[PDB]
């Protein structure tokens, strides 16, 4: 699994 | 009046009463269409925080920003409205280590924490205590959380209205990625879409940013991932869309 749900959208939707 | 409106106004906000502050408005700032007081009426919000009490900027903000509900004297305050030096609210309430008010300046709807002042600078560097810059930089961390959470959600729904909404927003603009990749997939949203043939999400996603020339992590560009009438309607569609950035690139 790795990443949880919601901070799998983090890492997607994000821009650092 | 010319600057005494604003020490009318520096003082009617230093007292603290909102009623007072309407009853000098109504009475003293007159007439409301002369440049003038208009300036420096729409200059009400930076004035809030540097002398008025709590209450009285919670009352100024859920009555007259970013409201349609007809108000009072027709007065619409723009939450991140600029200085002559080009700062938001948000600059003054931080630059002067105010940080009771950067924390409900930040929960607001229309918050935009990312507006570069004269000097390009964001709101977080005014400050001087780094306690209050910790909980500014932990709140757009938890922002940016919650919406990409939102973001997810109205795609895996489909909620057209709501993604409308979410790139609207200017400070979601800088701070959410509409092409960027799943961690643990490909994948941006318009390949996962394309291999859903979803034509009318694919459409939807090309008018707002999402190029089609980014590959997932297999070298496969949306394009190469195609009753039958469905698949060519999305490969007519990327290919008038490439088609279109290879006209800013001119040579």
């Amino acid at each position: 699994k790795h990443y949880n749900d919601g901070e799998r959208a983090v890492l997607q939707f994000g821009k650092n | 009046s010319k600057p005494l409106l604003k020490l009318k106004l520096l003082d009617a906000l230093r007292q603290g009463s909102f009623p007072n502050l309407q009853d000098l408005l109504k009475k003293q700032f007159q007439p409301l269409d002369d440049p003038n007081v208009q300036q420096v009426l729409h200059l009400m919000l930076h004035y809030a925080v540097q002398v008025a009490p709590m209450a009285v900027i919670k009352e100024i903000v859920h009555h007259w920003v970013s409201t349609t509900n007809t108000t009072f004297l027709n007065i619409h305050l723009d939450l991140n409205e600029r200085d002559s030096n080009g700062n938001t609210p948000l600059h003054i309430a931080a630059y002067q280590s105010r940080g009771d008010i950067v924390a409900f300046l930040l929960d607001q709807p229309t918050i935009n924490d990312c507006v570069l002042n004269n000097s390009h600078l964001q709101a977080i560097e005014m400050c001087k205590n780094l306690n209050i810059a910790q909980m500014m930089q932990v709140k757009r961390s938890t922002y940016v959380a919650e919406t990409a959470q939102e973001f997810r959600t109205a795609f895996n729904n489909r909620d057209f209205g709501h993604l409308e909404s979410i790139l609207s927003s200017p400070r979601n603009a800088e701070l959410l990625d509409i092409n960027g990749m799943d961690p643990e997939t490909g994948d941006t949203v318009l390949h996962e879409f394309v291999k859903k043939r979803d034509v009318i999400m694919c459409r939807w996603l090309l008018e707002h940013g999402a190029d089609p020339f980014k590959r997932d992590r297999k070298g496969k560009l949306p394009i190469e991932l195609v009753k039958i009438a469905i698949d060519i309607e999305l490969k007519k569609l990327l290919e008038r869309a490439t088609r279109e950035q290879s006209v800013i690139d001119v040579t």
